[PDB]
């Protein structure tokens, strides 16, 4: 009665960019994404990526009231290496680990029964 | 292959129960959450009703019909009704269903999933079938009528996600588990004598080798096997489960990676 | 107007006012009205 | 869940856990006075009958009773009255203004003194809520 | 009512599960604990679906009209 849609969770709205870049105004060199119509699938995923990649300072992802499916990743970068290129190097290196992942188990199947 | 690592150790119609060495946590977690909101299937998900003389209250009804497995198969070949042109719905985005069942005989009639009669055109695409895993060929127990009793109605399946309703789940239950003997110390066993004596042996423990009081706590090591297990209902088969599960979670990887271009502009 | 499906009865009586009660070949008062035909939806959630 | 409050399940609630049905019943009379004096069941016309609901009567059946299948929800008018005073003036019955549902059965009899009488029936299904008891 | 088509916990495929339920009790004399494994309900929560389930249609149809 006075419950939101369902489909809100992962249908943006009207204006609603996927992605928004902030920069952050307290640790130098440091950004903050906010990523609409996401969860702990996507955030905790990509924090744990970013804490390989030894020229990021400082990586860690929130939401803010479980209401709304979104949340913030803020993230430092040494001097010189900009942020979003983290990001970017960051969900590649997933895409990656998840197509071997793919192929991996695939193989495995291929070699069952029953 | 090269990273992360799959040993399949019992596979079934059913259920996969393998071994994924070489991954993150946060990437086998992440994968079992996909696994369990976000690979899409197709459910009933409206029902116009012409006549229900049953036991049953219309809506009631709806409901348990939502619940039913649905073939999904091919279902990346079917679309978003919300996607589609058309208005309400199609043959493209959509199967409709049939459902008639009146009680003829004196004894109960009951009404299977069986008794689902599609009806809107599949052209070719392996979907909308009732799944039936029953023994006698009539999965899931719709509704039972006595003898005048009428239910005459018609379902229009549609493409969704388990995050929008449970339905949509071809989930089940996932089994999900890392260190057999606290070897990283993420717990701290609750005890009264003896941790030891007093929680039982994880069956991932003829897997992994027993620590030694010989030695002292490993603390640089992480979290790096992880012992799953993914049952299905049936609407998609299992290894595709996991399978367009890894391809879920990367495909929305993607998005935010093309999404940052979409920006770039000027 | 309209048609009144007998209660302990089966039947479609279609009966108007200053008709009154009660049925047809039933005796008993007592009219259900019937399902119309103006078919409603419903999510399946 | 902090101070006696719960956290539950929204998937499981969504397979059907703790879900109800829910049946009210509404009821009203052809007047209980005069001898040339009787209110009538129809569905009254705004034209010099005015005296009626916000809500439309655009429900009701020619006898000013719904139909068992229809939708109704605000303050639709669900049994149509009107009471004749010397055109008319209206004494039908708004659904509950913050309730919602689908007509279930419409009980249409007499009443001991000869009186024709109505009883209808909605029926929502109640979906546990944050903010349920339990 | 009627067995659920799907366990509230995990939401697995159980509505088909009833009849069989039943038989295996009456039919071939087995144990409802013993019923509910070969029906493959292992995990306790869709197993209490089956066990703690009272079929109240058989009541409701007993009505006539
Ligand atoms: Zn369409
Ligand atoms: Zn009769
Ligand atoms: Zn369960």
């Amino acid at each position: 009665m006075n419950a939101p849609d369902r489909f809100e969770l992962f249908l943006l709205g009207e204006g609603e960019s996927k992605l928004k870049i902030d920069p952050d105004t307290k640790a130098p060199n440091a950004v903050v994404i906010t990523f609409e119509k996401e969860d702990h699938t996507l955030g905790n995923l990509i924090r744990a990526e970013l804490l390989n990649d030894r020229k990021v300072l400082f990586a860690a992802y929130k939401v803010e009231h479980p209401f709304f499916a979104r949340f913030k990743l803020r993230i430092q970068t040494t001097e010189g290496y900009d942020p979003k290129d983290a990001l970017k190097n960051a969900c590649n290196s997933i895409i990656n680990k998840l197509g071997a992942l793919k192929t991996n188990f695939e193989t495995e199947w291929n070699l069952q029964t029953l | 292959e090269e990273g992360p690592q799959v040993k399949i150790r019992e596979a079934s119609k059913d259920n996969v129960d393998f071994i994924l060495s070489n991954v993150d946590l946060a990437m086998a977690n992440s994968l079992r959450r996909v696994m369990i909101a976000e690979i899409p299937t197709l459910a009933i998900d409206s029902v116009e009703v012409e006549t229900n003389t049953t036991v049953l209250a219309d809506e009631f009804i709806a409901h348990r019909l939502g619940l039913i497995p649905l073939q999904s198969m091919d279902i990346e070949q079917l679309e978003y009704s919300r996607d589609c042109f058309c208005e309400d719905h199609c043959d493209k985005c959509s199967v409709v269903l049939t459902l008639q069942a009146f009680g003829e005989s004196e004894s109960t009639t009951n009404v299977y999933s069986k008794d689902l009669v599609i009806v809107s055109n599949l052209m070719g695409r392996n979907i909308g079938h009732p799944i039936i895993q029953d023994k006698e060929g009539n999965g899931v127990l719709i509704c039972k009528l006595r003898k005048g009793q009428e239910l005459k109605l018609t379902c229009v399946a549609k493409k969704g996600i388990a995050k929008e309703h449970a339905k949509w789940g071809p989930a089940a239950a996932i089994e999900f588990e890392y260190d057999p003997w606290n070897k990283l110390k993420h717990t701290d066993y609750w005890y009264e004598q003896d941790s030891a004596k007093e929680w039982p042996q994880s069956k991932n423990c003829e897997y992994e080798d027993p620590p030694n009081e010989g030695d002292p706590f490993d603390y640089k090591a992480q979290a790096d096997t992880f012992y799953m297990n993914v049952e299905s209902v049936g609407s998609i088969p299992v290894d595709q489960v996991v399978v367009r599960g890894i391809d879920t979670l990367q495909k929305k990887v993607a998005s935010i990676l093309l999404a940052l271009t979409q920006m770039d502009q000027d | 107007t309209l048609k009144y499906i007998c209660a302990e009865c089966s039947s479609k009586l279609s009966l108007s006012r200053t008709d009154a009660v009660r049925c047809k070949d039933c005796g008993h008062r007592i009219l259900l009205k019937a399902r119309t035909k103006r078919l409603v939806q419903f999510e399946a959630r | 869940n902090q101070e006696d409050s719960m956290i539950m399940n929204q998937s499981s609630i969504d397979r059907g856990l703790f879900r109800s049905l829910f049946f009210r019943s509404y009821m009203d009379q052809e007047k209980k006075y005069g001898m040339s004096i009787t209110e009538t069941f129809e569905k009254p016309q705004r034209t010099n009958t005015l005296r009626m609901k916000h809500g439309t009567y655009d429900k009701l059946d020619d006898d000013g009773l719904i139909a068992p299948g229809v939708r109704v929800s605000g303050e639709d008018v669900i049994i149509g009255k009107t009471t004749p005073i010397s055109s008319k003036r209206d004494a039908s019955t708004p659904l509950r203004s913050t309730e919602n549902g689908i007509v279930d059965q419409v009980l249409v009899t007499t009443n001991q003194d000869g009186l024709k009488f109505v009883k209808v029936r909605v029926r929502t299904t109640k979906i546990p809520q944050i903010g349920d008891k339990f | 009512m009627i067995v659920p088509v799907r366990c509230f916990s995990c939401g697995k495929v159980v509505g088909d599960k009833w009849e069989s339920y039943l038989n295996l009790l009456q039919e071939d004399e087995l144990d409802e604990g013993t019923a509910l494994s070969r029906l493959g309900l292992k995990r306790y929560c869709c197993r209490r679906m089956i066990l703690t389930h009272v079929d109240l249609i058989e009541k409701f149809l007993r009505y006539n009209p």
